[PDB]
């Protein structure tokens, strides 16, 4: 995250880290066995970190399980980025307490100008290198459908949305990818793509779960 | 040996931050840089050895 701010630890509960013997992607708690993340991150042999907030030292508060399955949406289309969403199966539950917890599915979709929190692991710096050891915060809007198109023309599919600021400086980077855009206590979105990271007139680009509930609801209960 | 070899590595669009190996012809060897996760272009290997078999040469 370019920008943001440190969330402080274990504030944003419903945070997972994927790990590959390192981070590599971000992922959302939905209930106790399920993660949602982006299909881009799909990987074998993944380790889901809970309640991290130091994703670089053991602070005693951590949940490291393995992935028992992972389902990356049957109409993922890697070239064009359409339906970049996946689930993810823990070996065994987690348990929930107050550093973990899950995070609501939308009822409905958010419009233009809902004011959103994006956290992540991944880099601070937009042009250079700066990864953190703590969890990283920002407070990004929705942007509409049709400045998204004009910022990226013929790429934005209706399962997508634009987050952020036309004045560059504020975005999910590097490293963020799979993690979750919450608004309003409800997991809109997921980090996905953009034309570099916090540059002026190209907003990052999230998968727009509302679209997805119904899917998401009926993979879990059939798997 | 190629001429894909000779590419820059490219992170592209997506923001994973994925670990992967290019071949470096100006050093003469196969380093690690980021991949975004999507979009790779041919100078991109999982393993240093795959990359020495594919580009070591060039
Ligand atoms: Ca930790």
């Amino acid at each position: 995250i370019v920008g943001g701010y440190t969330c402080g630890a274990n504030t944003v509960p419903y945070q997972v880290s994927l790990n590959s013997g390192y981070h590599f992607c971000g992922g959302s708690l939905i209930n106790s066995q399920w993660v949602v993340s982006a299909a881009h991150c799909y990987k074998s042999g993944i380790q889901v970190r809970l309640g991290e907030d130091n994703i670089n030292v053991v602070e005693g508060n951590e949940q490291f399980i393995s992935a028992s399955k992972s389902i990356v949406h049957p109409s993922y289309n890697s070239n064009t980025l359409n339906n970049d969403i996946m689930l993810i199966k823990l070996k065994s539950a987690a348990s929930l307490n107050s550093r973990v917890a899950s995070i609501s599915l939308p009822t409905s979709c958010a419009s233009a100008g809902t004011q959103c929190l994006i956290s992540g692991w991944g880099n601070t710096k937009s042009s250079g290198t700066s990864y953190p050891d703590v969890l990283k915060c920002l407070k990004a809007p929705i942007l509409s459908d049709s400045s998204c198109k004009s910022a990226y023309p013929g790429q934005i599919t209706s399962n997508m949305f634009c987050a952020g600021y036309l004045e560059g400086g504020k975005d999910s980077c590097q490293g963020d990818s799979g993690g979750p855009v919450v608004c309003s206590g409800k997991l809109q979105g997921i980090v996905s793509w953009g034309s570099g990271c916090a540059q002026k007139n190209k907003p990052g680009v999230y998968t727009k779960v509302c679209n997805y509930v119904s899917w998401i609801k009926q993979t879990i209960a059939s798997n | 040996r190629p001429d894909f070899c000779l590419e820059p590595p490219y992170t592209g669009p997506c923001k994973a931050r994925i670990i992967r190996y290019f071949y470096n012809a100006k050093a003469g060897l196969c380093q690690t840089f980021v991949y975004g996760g999507c979009r790779a272009k041919r100078n991109n290997f999982k393993s240093a050895e795959d990359c020495m078999r594919t580009c070591g040469g060039a």
